[PDB]
Parts: structure tokens; sequence; C-alpha cells
């Protein structure tokens, strides 16, 4: 599973990886029988673990 | 100017970009390139050929 993206900056806390901009997403799915691109913009939830 | 998560360097840009007025009539430019033979040379001319 990738994550592409032009712009990488530290999160709220300071953990490195996060993406500031439309990034590709390459996840596979359905138990490996399908493939996802998407190229979106990923908020960060202020859930709980999040 | 941004310097937000760089980790190398500040980043400026004071882009004046002189924002000359608009003319009359809308004005554009247009930037074409075409490939050979790392496909199918399949975008083709309307045609009837038949």
């Amino acid at each position: 599973a990738f994550m592409l993206g032009s712009s990488v900056g530290n999160f709220s806390n300071g953990v490195s990886g996060r993406y500031f901009n439309h990034t590709l997403l390459l996840l596979p799915d359905g138990c490996g029988t399908r493939l996802w691109a998407l190229y979106c913009v990923i908020e960060p939830r202020n859930g709980s673990y999040c | 100017t941004r310097q937000l998560s760089q980790l190398e360097g500040g980043g400026i840009l004071v882009g004046v970009g002189s924002v000359t007025p608009m003319t009359d009539t809308l004005q554009m430019g247009f930037i074409i390139s075409v490939q050979y033979g790392t496909d199918t040379n399949s975008v083709c001319p309307m045609m009837d050929l038949g």
C-alpha cells in the first residue's frame, strides 16, 4: 500500500509522514482482488488515536 | 513567505506578477505536443474512409 504526494511535513504532535495536498493512494482491496487509485486531499481526523 | 515545515530553508516569492488589466477579449496560450510509437497511433482525425 502506497501514499505518493508532492509536499510532505510533520503532523501536529511531530511525527513525520503527512502529505499536505492532493495525494495519490494505491490501496489494494477486496482481499487482494481490487486496486484503488485515489487522487484526493487527506484531512487528518481529530478523533482519538487518529 | 512560507518556511512552514520546509526542512531545507525559507521559501519566499515577491510574486508581483504584474497583474496587467484584462484585455477586451480573452487571450490564451497553447503548448501542443504529439507522440509517435509509444502506443497504437490511436489519436486520429475524424473521417468516413470506410
